DNA sequence: CTGGAGAATCCCGGTGCCGAGGCCGCTCAATTGGTCGTAGACAGCTCTAGCACCGCTTAAACGCACGTACGCGCTGTCCCCCGCGTTTTAACCGCCAAGGGGATTACTCCCTAGTCTCCAGGCACGTGTCAGATATATACATCCTGT
DNA sequence: ACAGGATGTATATATCTGACACGTGCCTGGAGACTAGGGAGTAATCCCCTTGGCGGTTAAAACGCGGGGGACAGCGCGTACGTGCGTTTAAGCGGTGCTAGAGCTGTCTACGACCAATTGAGCGGCCTCGGCACCGGGATTCTCCAG
């Protein structure tokens, strides 16, 4: 009957354990989190959507994601986080 | 005894400056909230911590409005806020 | 039934707690009308969107949602709520 | 009439032409080789439309700025019953001249640059004219220039072309003048296309055209030598880092910084000129040193040869450039040498540029160099004296060039004109020149009627 | 059919790439989506989340508390440069005001 | 003759509020964006109407950012602008 | 030296200070401080980089070496500064 | 040439000699007025996408339209800009 | 079939109800966009078109102007209170400043 | 200057508790595989508009000097907050009731997208002509000076 | 206090020029009119969460008023402001030349969406010993004042 509610909780925790192992986290922490992840994602699909129709193409791509991120991420932000998404595409492809 | 004029402001912005609870208190805003939906729609219900969104909405914006009114005071060589000081605030800001 | 004016209730010791958590040390009397008017402002302007949104979802109960849009709609985004 | 001098053969044949032009009502172009009097024609037609056919009315004439002291005194001396006026000058001068001279209507022939008549349109086209002479004609070729499209709104009896290279670059800019002596002949380029082996056809009514080689055998040949030079070490350097484009120069710091490079051409000519044309290229802020300017230029080295010319005899030589900061480092190195020289610019004042003319022709004269732009001091000028031309340059356009040789050679002339051309060897300045030459193909120097 | 591997895992990442996918997919951003697009987002997503997890966790030790609470995302966020231009514009709930006075208001 | 202090002044700000033409040279300008750029990315091309609408959004800019400026020296009951009501502005709005 | 006869400024040093004089006539200013050129091409330099460094970031994401005015429109948008008269 | 661009300059004038018969235009003009129709209908289709995603439904309507007018506009403007697309939908309707 | 009539013609409108339907279709708004909602839309684009163009109108008129240029747009939308604040971070090109100088400058008397 | 007193948070050690991590079960979206058809990379071509240089003219900016509006340091002034204590009111907490209305699932059937076909609104094009520009002239504004 | 000087300003009239304004020819998005199959609407059900009930009783707000902080007006002093002069500078304009690279069309084939089918990460539910709120013990150590 009660519907499910997704959410970034599990992940945001395996990232926290990964980071800083003994330490935990409390249930507004992890609401604000939840709040951050999404706020982050919207922000980035948006620029990623207008600059595909600036140059009249219909399909967004890695290429228009790393722009989006320049656009968006201060300067040494965007530097690490670029290095980040590149590296995974490079992992992925090679096990696909 | 007596603490002399200013000292215990000093103190109260360290204490305020430090916690996170809300500062007006609830029931009484509460009763506001309601007053002002009333001129939009009658008969509005509401969920409990739709009125606690407005209130931390409320008191981060009062709280950032009197940072910008004390740089102006300060400009114009002063300590003590005046309704002019609030009005170049909002004014410079664009509201 | 009809609420008669709250506004008075937004005491003088809690808008001078609000001065003191943004760091100010003097205040003149003449603030807190001022005061009272700004938020009332910032209210009812916060307040008409969120019914907004509660009218074209045909409900009779304002949620924390409807608010959470309407501050991201005036530029400030919450953090907490849902969102 | 004409009362200093008796005209040549060839210029009476020339008057008798223009007179059947004008009694036959067709305009037409005379454009007899440089230096060969094309002035003296002119001012004789506008004498006998005066006092043969009593047409006293107002006539035009418009020039190069550079050129409108020597009309004047042309006036003057072969035809002294014309009544010449001449517009130059600041907006008071200008205002004060309409005001007081040309308005009052006291004088039969009007004296302007292109300049003046752009200013002053809206003055001009009140008179209605009797004939508009345009000189150095090819400044018209575009018709879409504001000057082309200015000078079809005048009132005008009558117009002429005086041109020696009629031919600049291609069949339009040829169409671009038959179209403002007979636009109602030549009524589009597209009609122009087609009529065109149709050699003379079309221009045999409208065109005459006499060379020195055939009509004054008195006069001595040219004589051209190209000189091939090496880059310098220098040159060699920057014309390879320009190639990389990793310039780099910066004065202020930043490590050197970038310097841009969005035409490399241009940087690739400058270079190989002169090295110093760059910044912070010359060694030594505090600069002075003298002898380092010669060596760090292939073409400077060379240019050395002016000890040998002095020497010899009074070769006394004009010195053609495109790019103004070369006649600076010419001018220090003269002064360097203590040489005696001239300089004309298109900085230049209209009353210096006259008198340094005369300095330099007089028959006791000791100015051993002129130094001229090719733009302002190629056109027009008389400067027979001088035995020698060099172009330190060359241009993309092959007319220009040969307008510049012909300011010596020219009548009055005793002596054969050498002219030199420098060319650095492995360089874009031999894509220049044999761009330059492949244009002179198409024209072939026509002798015409 | 051989045993799945979920794309996170191909790509060495914590976060979901096929949730990331339908999330596009559905959130009209464009006419089609490329595989690709799904895996970098999904790592910078997961880069972003651990930045501040880091800062926040030392906020905790700094406190003597084992667990990270709201107030201590705040003054993880605020004190970096980067961060506070990232989110200048946002709200967050239960989170204090820097500690600060300005020095003309200090006493002699 | 002459005009006294301020006069002049004045005269200029109702000549220049009236006209709606731009009041820095093309050419300086232009080689300035120039500049900025090559550090960004090299030998980049512009088109003509590309620096007139930088120009256009940068005097606006500088317009707007004076009228606060002007505000902010009012304040603090002086007439002169100076470089700290500048930084004042540019305080409260947040940039 | 005919050579050395011409010196050359900064690019900063080319907005002048009679440009910027009149710039503050518009906005109402009467009585201008001699600090404020320095001030204000400081701050003129930062918005420019800011507008710029993105406009070249959509030129480069197209694959052009030339700049356009919709380039500038676009970021100029972007950051809340929002242009008409230029396309868009 | 050899491509064309749509404007909508031709409707602006249609509308302008019903205002004022006797006016005219100039091109700078009319370059602003077809910047604000752009910016315009972008905001109202923003705002009635959003509400449809938050209310989970897949069409936009008039109803959404009215709603984002009613989000976007200043009071008395809102008001007016509410009659005019109800009579339009009205009289529409009545024809289809 | 029946000859054509343009559905703007049928709302009474002077817009373009088939390119506004077209450009709601094709920007990746909804999945499905409904009949009335391109007919709305352009009704609203419509009214705040007349309403600048009859305040720049009255602005050209009062300086003896035949012609509406960028300045008299300006004038129009910033003396205006709701238009302004619609309009309250947009820059017009060739858009001059309203005049406004503050009493504090001005002469004494 | 500064010892002293005495109100301020500040550690310290005990006491209880419902927050957070664990697991269970089992739910329903990710996975793989195959297939389809069309977005977009490639190459080629054409030709518009980028850049440079010099020439020309003269608005513009440069620096100089002059002299007085107004920047800003001290002082005196005497009002209006601060802080204390008191009394006072209304906040919080907890407890328990009725029933508005969020929510679910289910059913049915109006709505819009798809396709193809069709012909008229809208595109760019080229040209005459009239709002606009600006030239000269003067008449009326406003400011300054000195008496 | 206010007379003529002087300056800028306003506007009267004239002629003038170049952006607008019409209509032409042309061609490709809008409009007809059916079928498709899902979204949408409306019924009805259930039981989460909302609205005031009372009493209780702490804490918070309120009042009043002693007293010294800061707000603010005024004066005088003094140095960068503005003003206009003459001067030198290079913006602006036009013109030449050239070819970088925006733009178009054309072709061909990697890619993504789709279907059906499959089975495991992730959901909610039910759990509990340990993080840390709270109370009441003493520790310096903030600040202030009368020697
Ligand atoms: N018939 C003549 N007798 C003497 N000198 C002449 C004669 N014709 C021309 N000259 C001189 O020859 C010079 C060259 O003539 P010019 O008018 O410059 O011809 P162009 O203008 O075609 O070069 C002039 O300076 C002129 O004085
Ligand atoms: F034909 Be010339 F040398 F004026
Ligand atoms: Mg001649």
């Amino acid at each position: 009957r009660k519907t499910r509610k997704e959410s970034y909780a599990i992940y945001v925790y395996k990232v926290l354990k990964q980071v800083h192992p003994d330490t935990g986290i409390s249930s507004k922490a992890m609401s604000i989190m939840n709040s951050f992840v999404n706020d982050v994602f919207e922000r980035i699909a948006g620029e990623a959507s207008r600059l595909a129709h600036y140059n009249k193409r219909s399909t967004i791509t890695s290429r228009e994601i790393q722009t989006a991120v320049r656009l968006l991420l201060p300067g040494e932000l965007a530097k690490h986080a670029v290095s980040e998404g590149t590296k995974a595409v490079t992992k992925y492809t090679s096990a696909k | 005894h007596r603490y002399r004029p200013g000292t215990v402001a000093l103190r109260e912005i360290r204490r305020y400056q430090k916690s996170t609870e809300l500062l007006i208190r609830k029931l009484p805003f509460q009763r506001l909230v309601r007053e002002i939906a009333q001129d939009f729609k009658t008969d509005l219900r509401f969920q409990s911590s739709a009125v606690m969104a407005l209130q931390e909405a409320s008191e981060a914006y009062l709280v950032a409005l009197f940072e910008d009114t004390n740089l102006a005071a300060i400009h114009a060589k002063r300590v003590t806020i005046m309704p002019k000081d609030i009005q170049l605030a909002r004014r410079i800001r664009g509201e | 039934k009809v609420l008669r004016d709250n506004i008075q209730g937004i005491t003088k010791p809690a808008i001078r707690r609000l001065a003191r958590r943004g760091g100010v040390k003097r205040i003149s009397g003449l603030i807190y009308e001022e005061t009272r008017g700004v938020l009332k402002v910032f209210l009812e302007n916060v307040i008409r969107d969120a019914v907004t949104y509660t009218e074209h979802a045909k409900r009779k109960t304002v949620t924390a949602m409807d608010v959470v849009y309407a501050l991201k709609r005036q530029g400030r985004t919450l953090y907490g709520f849902g969102g | 009439y004409v009362k200093w001098g008796k005209l040549r053969d060839y210029q009476v044949r020339g008057l008798n032409w223009l007179i059947s032009l004008y009694e036959n009502g067709i305009n037409g172009i005379l454009a007899d080789e440089m230096g060969l009097g094309k002035t003296l024609q002119t001012i004789s037609l506008l004498g006998y439309m005066k006092h043969y056919r009593n047409i006293p009315g107002p006539h035009m004439v418009l020039v190069p700025k550079s050129t409108l002291h020597n009309w004047m005194s042309e006036f003057k001396r072969w035809v002294p019953t014309l009544r010449s006026v001449c517009l130059i000058g600041d907006k008071e001068q200008r205002a004060a001249f309409v005001r007081d001279v040309l308005l009052p209507g006291e004088w039969d022939v009007c004296v302007t640059s292109y300049e003046m008549l752009i200013k002053e349109k809206s003055v001009f086209k009140k008179f209605n004219w009797r004939y508009l002479v345009i000189d150095e004609a090819h400044r018209i070729k575009n018709e879409k220039s504001k000057l082309s499209e200015i000078v079809r709104e005048f009132k005008t009896t009558n117009r002429l072309l005086l041109t020696g290279t009629p031919l600049q670059n291609n069949l339009h800019e040829l169409w671009s003048l038959l179209n403002f002596l007979l636009p109602d002949v030549f009524n589009s380029a597209d009609d122009f296309d087609s009529w065109f082996e149709r050699l003379h056809m079309v221009l045999r009514p409208f065109l005459l055209r006499r060379i020195k080689a055939d009509v004054e055998k008195s006069l001595p040949p040219k004589k051209e030598v190209k000189i091939y030079v090496g880059l310098s070490k220098m040159q060699r350097e920057w014309y390879t880092r320009i190639l990389m484009k990793d310039i780099d120069i910066l004065n202020s710091a930043g490590k050197m910084d970038k310097m841009r490079l969005l035409n490399i051409l241009m940087q690739l000519r400058k270079c190989c000129n002169h090295p110093y044309l760059f910044d912070g290229a010359e060694p030594g802020p505090p600069y002075t040193t003298d002898m380092h300017l010669v060596t760090n230029s292939g073409k400077m080295v060379v240019l050395d040869k002016l000890l040998p010319k002095l020497k010899e005899q009074g070769s006394r030589v004009l010195i053609f450039s495109q790019m103004t900061r070369v006649l600076d480092i010419l001018e220090d190195y003269c002064m360097w040498r203590n040489y005696e020289y001239c300089r004309l610019d298109g900085q230049t004042p209209h009353d210096e540029r006259q008198d340094s003319i005369n300095a330099y022709n007089e028959p006791n004269s000791t100015k051993f160099v002129f130094m001229l732009s090719t733009r302002a001091g190629g056109l027009g000028i008389n400067l027979a004296t001088a035995d020698v031309v060099i172009l330190y340059d060359s241009d993309w356009n092959p007319q220009v060039d040969l307008q510049a040789m012909d300011r010596a050679h020219r009548i009055g002339q005793t002596k054969t004109v050498r002219v030199f051309r420098f060319i650095t060897d492995n360089t874009v300045e031999e894509r220049i020149v044999e761009r330059a030459e492949m244009k002179l193909r198409l024209d072939s120097i026509v002798i015409q009627q | 059919r051989a045993k799945a591997k979920t794309r996170s895992s191909r790509a060495g990442l914590q976060f979901p790439v096929g949730r990331v996918h339908r999330l596009l997919r559905k959130g009209n951003y464009a006419e089609r989506v490329g595989a690709g697009a799904p895996v970098y987002l999904a790592a910078v997503l997961e880069y972003l989340t651990a930045e501040i997890l880091e800062l926040a966790g030392n906020a905790a030790r700094d406190n003597k508390k084992t667990r990270i609470i709201p107030r201590h995302l705040q003054l993880a966020v605020r004190n970096d440069e980067e961060l506070n231009k990232l989110l200048g514009r946002v709200t967050i709930a239960q989170g204090g005001v820097l500690p600060n006075i300005q020095s003309v208001l200090l006493p002699k």
